């Protein structure tokens, strides 16, 4: 009765976000055609956070599907759990975005912001009492970062007090697809330092390292990586759909991490990520998760937490765990590690414990941490910006839709303030 | 599936089957044993049926009996809701339409065919039990 | 539902022969005049009634009167492959033609046969319970195609009166002169065509010569190809009385639907999907491009191009497999199109009709098996620019007063010669007075 | 108990009316032999309203079939259900109307209104207690505005006080067929407003958008637009045949919606119109059947009701529904759209329900609207007329049947008389 609407934008966001709905649907027992076939009555008890009843005992998700090319939407309906979606909510264009931020925002998706919103504004009336949205995108491309940025300023000027959520891939330094990734990302942080109320940072480069060392996969395709983000993005909405013993909804976290109105770019994590060979050899308790929770190679952002200071840590646990044992382990990993936690915040950890675990795991956890390390992602972005910009490398396509040479420097100083506002509070 | 309407036309353009027919309704209060002609166009598998009239009966000189139509098999099928008789199902409207991968609202509507029509057998013309008694 | 068809002179009788193979092949009736015993074409109940009357023995007979003062064409069709079909008294011959003389065809021999042709017209009219109009085939450039045309239609109009007459007639082409006295033999009947015609469809020769040169794979063509093409168009016109479709118009409907004023009745015809069998199936003959290529100036059948004058009324008669959203989208595309300008006293300008019988091509032919067909009938103002040519062909040959010496010996005198010219001056002046925007 | 006469003229009216009786005869459950093979027992108890008994049980319809040519009526009996009509109701001449107002209303018109009124008043006596008249025609032709506009003008002057249904397919704005459309409209708009006092009239253009978007049809033929306007004329006449809770008959559906005597030109609808595949993805409650009705796009309209006002709306529900959830959902639709409903009228919405859902659905509704924005349809015809009349385009055929130019510009003076009255309430 605290509903959330899913918006999924681009070719990375739709591949990520069509794997999220296969995680959730068999958490709640339902078939690949929305038929309920579950084996727990508490699977249905809060299904209406993400679903919407259809006549005959079939449930449809609340998702709006965004693209500028019509070829991806065929690739989602062809998927395993693709046919559960709403066919009136598939909305897309004709011609390409050119991998331009200047074409999702200005040409190709700006003739579509009447029709994405009419599907969107209908979905926020079928709810009982709305709480949130969630956009699913990256910061390297045109569709994901140029429509998913216009849409946020479409929602918040309509719904300025509902808490928005945002899941975002940050472009890696050395892992490269475009040559124009710094140009795409730096003009898109201009509208997420203002408009989101919750934003996440996930790097593809550190995603590979988990799959090499911890998971010890031989060659990871995307399907396991898009699965890795699905069990943390389904970690922040755990206290809405299942009973807790110390529970924190989507709103309770947001006022408690963020100390000042522009420090809201968080790091994910997942504690019991284990290799297949070492599951038989592993003890699973509440201490040993925490040595894996805070462990600096089991977190999905390529800037070392030992090269900064933590501000606040949440940890949304799942299982049946003792509540002294939760609250002394969040003391013990502060006292033995005193330097990397800031002063002038005495208890530097928030905690949360649920009661329904994941599928097959007897106990699990989920890390979210706000460190001062995230400036390193915000310095190698910013130096590669001025590396190309000081002789105007690839601009006359973005200048084709007519932005002058100040709007790339106006939105460059809005990107270097996060270098300032993190070293402002580091020492 | 094939929605192409050209190869059959090119093969079987001007070939029409004909069976003389009889419908024996004298069990009504004022009924007659009636004589009909059933045409069947092999270009598109649609049945047209005519009327053949005696010397001085009291019936009117109307043109036919039923129009050229794909005749349904058993009885009169119920009159469906609008928008349900589409041949190709559609995902969304971007007028331009994008086709759907699964056929959800497609209906199992059986029809008469040339192998369902034979000499010496009885069929159902919207409820009228007739017997195909002759051929050319 | 019936219509009376008359064929006059050499050219009208030839094109009518083409029409009659196409109607016999269009229905189930053989050249033996009988419906066949074995093959069932899926025909209509009584759908041959427009052109054929059924004798009780099964022999179906036509309604057309074939008149020619020179007996050669009728005495070869009396011995040809259609000797069995006709009424033997339906066909009227003589023993001397006009030899390109309006006055010899209209007054020297002209009184001798009009009672025969009128009595045959009454003899046709009395069996048909229905009647809709007259369908008259002739060529202006001949004496027995212009003078006898004028004589029969003036006597027929003072007999019948209120019924439509549609003259499907051949009109001369520049730079080719089959006869030398073409304007002197053409402009004289123009007075009484303007007095009483209602649908005077002019057809050219060299336009169809070139359209079969380039749309079809024909080099060095002849008359029979032209005649079968014109027969296809006349059956496409006449199909709405015989067959039945979702949107269908009869002859008084498009008479009252295409003629603005009583002195502007001269439309122009075009049949769109005319192409060879090799090139045909390598293209989709869709409805949108079929009616877009129906609006090309090179696809028209009289060489006056539509670019110069603005249209005022169009009719688009479709046959085959046509859904009306297709033709509505086609009208919207044509209305958004730029070059085709209308006239500002028609907001609407079109008319459409749909029929459910496809085109049917005679064997041993020239056309492709096509699943659809359309035919447009439009009137523009460029035919005045197709008449100024004969005005300035008449003028430079009358400036020497040349070869009216053969005209003065027969019935008519020089007095009618100025009246026809001032009549055509009035006609082109009235096209300009109509075509001005108000 | 209360029986009704439905009169078919024109090419466009005869054809839709063939699709009319198929949506009636299956919902009461009688097959094209005339035998009764329905399911429920609620279909027989008021079967007499449209139909009529015969010896042996072959239920016959009450309809009169006029066309000046025999082309269409030799194609109406040739349908699946076409073998039910009484062949003493088929009346015809032998020549077409030429798409002409002249050959319909006066000259050849007298040669059949003797013969088509003599079978109508045979149906009035066989009727027990009559209610009104239905007529299905098109305004833009020669049999529809020729024969019907006579026959409504010559049947109120026999029965002076009965309600008059008239289902007129109006000419389309930018996609029409004949060039003679602004002649057949403005001549026949005069005798409608003086006589016929409810017209349910939206064109062929707006039925093509409902096919293209709401139903998402790819190739919609003429056989589906008729099925789109046969359902909305069989749900307006549903409180005369089926029981319900708050039910309203055809004089109850006049006094609610005729404030001033010459403002009765309505606009129809039909609620649960969906896509084809998306049946299984849709919920059906009266909180969202009231949302398909109350828009300008997915309701049958070749006009924008956002360019005017709503003067008085009715909406007839069917199926097993609440009555708070119906009546509060008409409260929430006038408050949110108060700029679009008029002032000086305290309640705008009439609402009626019933207790029989249709075949294949659990509930359905019909949205019938009287609105001030209908004057643009009467504007565009009178703008097509004036740019065409003043050069005297076709005024010799109308001269050719005795009708003078004195009664052409007199009819333009009454289209402009009527466009002022709907505009009085800005
Ligand atoms: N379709 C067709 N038209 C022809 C043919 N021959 C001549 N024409 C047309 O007829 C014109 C020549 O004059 P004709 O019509 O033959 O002369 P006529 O009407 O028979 O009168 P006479 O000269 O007395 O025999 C030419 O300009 C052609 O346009 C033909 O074989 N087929
Ligand atoms: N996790 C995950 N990442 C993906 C997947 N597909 C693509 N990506 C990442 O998406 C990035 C680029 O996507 P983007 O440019 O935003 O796509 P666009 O919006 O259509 O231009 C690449 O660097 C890929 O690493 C996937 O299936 N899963
Ligand atoms: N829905 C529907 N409309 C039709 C049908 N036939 C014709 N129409 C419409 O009727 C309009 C004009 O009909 P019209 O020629 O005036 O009929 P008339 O009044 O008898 O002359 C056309 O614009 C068509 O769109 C049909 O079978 N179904
Ligand atoms: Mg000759």
């Amino acid at each position: 009765m605290r509903e959330i609407v899913h918006l999924q934008a681009g070719q990375c966001g739709n591949q990520i976000g069509a794997k999220f709905w296969e995680v959730i649907s068999d958490e709640h027992g339902i078939d690949p055609t929305g038929t309920y076939h579950g084996d727990s009555d508490l699977q249905l008890e809060r299904i209406n956070v993400y679903y919407n009843e259809a006549t005959g005992g079939k449930y449809v998700p609340r998702a709006v599907l965004v693209d500028l090319e019509p070829g991806t939407m065929d690739s989602v309906r062809s998927g395993p759990f693709g046919q559960i979606f709403r066919p009136d909510n598939f909305v897309f264009g004709q011609s390409g975005a050119g991998n331009n931020w200047a074409k999702g925002h200005y040409t190709e998706g700006a003739e579509l912001v009447d029709s994405v919103l009419d599907v969107v504004r209908k979905e926020a009336e079928s709810c009982d009492c709305l709480q949130g949205f969630q956009l699913t995108h990256s910061l390297g491309g045109g569709t994901g970062s140029g429509m998913g940025t216009l849409l946020i300023s479409k929602i918040r000027e309509e719904y300025p007090d509902r808490i928005m959520n945002t899941f975002s891939v940050v472009p890696s330094p050395k892992v490269s697809d475009t040559v124009v990734e710094p140009y795409n990302a730096t003009l898109s942080v201009h509208q997420l330092v203002e408009n989101t109320d919750e934003t996440y940072c996930i790097d593809n480069e550190a995603l590979y390292d988990i799959c090499f060392r911890t998971l010890k996969l031989t060659t990871p395709t995307y399907g396991d990586l898009n699965h890795l983000v699905s069990a943390t993005m389904s970690g922040v909405t755990t206290c809405l759909r299942f009973p807790g013993q110390l529970n924190a909804d989507l709103r309770k976290l947001a006022v408690n991490m963020v100390p000042f109105p522009r420090l809201h770019f968080f790091m994910p994590g997942f504690a019991p990520l284990t290799s297949r060979g070492s599951q038989q050899y592993r003890a699973l308790t509440v201490p040993e998760l925490t040595q894996q929770m805070f462990d600096a190679k089991n977190m999905m952002a390529a800037c070392d937490p030992r090269h900064g200071r933590y501000l606040t840590v949440a940890a949304v646990f799942r299982g049946r765990m003792s509540m002294k044992e939760v609250d002394e382990q969040m003391l013990n990993v502060q006292n033995k590690n005193s330097s990397y936690f800031v002063e002038w915040i005495p208890n530097n950890v928030k905690t949360a414990v649920c009661d329904i675990p994941p599928r097959g795991l007897k106990m699990s956890a989920t890390f979210i941490g706000n460190s001062t390390a995230i400036q390193e992602l915000f310095k190698r972005i910013s130096e590669q910006f001025t590396a190309m910009f000081r002789r105007k490398a690839f601009l006359h396509w973005y200048t084709g839709e007519g932005m002058d040479e100040m709007e790339f420097t106006e939105a460059e100083s809005n990107m270097n303030d996060l270098v300032s506002e993190y070293q402002q509070y580091q020492d | 599936e094939s929605f192409d309407t050209l190869k059959q036309f090119l093969e079987y353009d001007r070939k029409v089957l004909r069976f003389f027919c009889v419908w024996d309704d004298s069990g009504s209060v004022f009924g007659d044993r009636r004589e009909l002609i059933l045409h069947y166009f092999l270009s598109d598998d649609t049945i047209e049926i005519k009327e053949v009239l005696p010397h001085n009966s009291g019936r009117d000189a109307m043109s036919l009996f039923l129009q050229r139509r794909k005749l349904p098999k058993y009885g009169p099928p119920g009159v469906y809701q609008p928008g349900q008789l589409t041949d190709q199902t559609v995902l969304n409207v971007y007028y331009g339409f994008l086709l759907d991968k699964y056929q959800l609202g497609k209906l199992d509507q059986e029809f008469y065919k040339d192998t369902d029509l034979s000499i010496g057998t009885t069929i159902n013309v919207w409820g009228r039990k007739v017997l195909l008694c002759d051929c050319d | 539902r019936e219509c009376i068809s008359v064929h006059v002179g050499q050219a009208g009788v030839q094109i009518g022969n083409a029409c009659w193979e196409l109607y016999c092949l269009e229905h189930g009736i053989q050249p033996d005049g009988q419906m066949p015993s074995d093959k069932t074409i899926g025909g209509g109940d009584d759908s041959f009634n427009t052109f054929f009357s059924e004798t009780g023995a099964g022999k179906h007979v036509p309604r057309a009167v074939f008149v020619d003062l020179e007996p050669t064409v009728i005495d070869e069709v009396r011995t040809g492959t259609y000797r069995q079909l006709f009424h033997p008294e339906q066909l009227i011959t003589g023993k001397e033609d006009a030899a390109n003389n309006y006055a010899r065809g209209h007054y020297t021999i002209g009184k001798e046969l009009i009672d025969l042709v009128l009595d045959r017209i009454r003899k046709l009219a009395d069996q048909c319970t229905g009647l809709q109009g007259f369908l008259i085939f002739h060529s202006f450039g001949g004496g027995t195609g212009s003078g006898f045309t004028s004589l029969l239609m003036e006597r027929l109009s003072v007999d019948y009166g209120k019924k439509s007459k549609l003259e499907f007639s051949i009109y001369p082409a520049p730079q080719v002169s089959t006869a030398v006295v073409e304007p002197y033999n053409s402009i004289l009947t123009t007075h009484t065509t303007l007095e009483h015609s209602d649908c005077a469809f002019m057809v050219d020769n060299e336009a169809i010569y070139d359209i079969c040169r380039r749309n079809l794979d024909i080099e060095r063509p002849t008359y029979t190809n032209l005649n079968r093409l014109i027969g296809q168009i006349v059956s496409s016109i006449t199909a709405s009385l015989r067959f039945d479709g979702a949107l269908n118009v009869d002859l008084t409907e498009f008479q009252t639907n295409l003629v603005p004023y009583p002195r502007i009745h001269f439309p122009l015809a075009t049949y769109a999907p005319v192409i060879s069998a090799e090139k045909a199936y390598h293209e989709q003959l869709s409805v949108a491009e079929i009616t877009n290529a129906c609006f090309e100036p090179a696809n028209q059948m009289v060489k006056c191009d539509p670019r110069h004058g603005k249209y005022m009324a169009c009719c688009l008669l479709y046959r085959g497999d046509v859904v009306p959203k297709d033709v509505n989208a086609a009208i919207a595309t044509i209305k958004t199109k730029r070059t085709i300008q209308f006239v500002d006293w028609c907001p609407t300008g079109f008319k459409v009709g749909i029929n459910y019988q496809p085109p049917t091509v005679v064997p041993g032919g020239d056309l492709a098996k096509v699943q659809r067909a359309v035919c447009m009938l439009s009137n523009t103002t460029a035919i005045a620019e197709a008449w100024a040519r004969l005005d300035h062909k008449f003028d430079l040959m009358y400036a020497k007063r040349a070869f009216v010496h053969w005209y003065v010996g027969e019935g008519m005198e020089e007095g009618e010669f100025s009246e026809a010219r001032e009549d055509m001056a009035a006609l082109e002046k009235d096209y300009e007075e109509v075509g001005m925007d108000s």
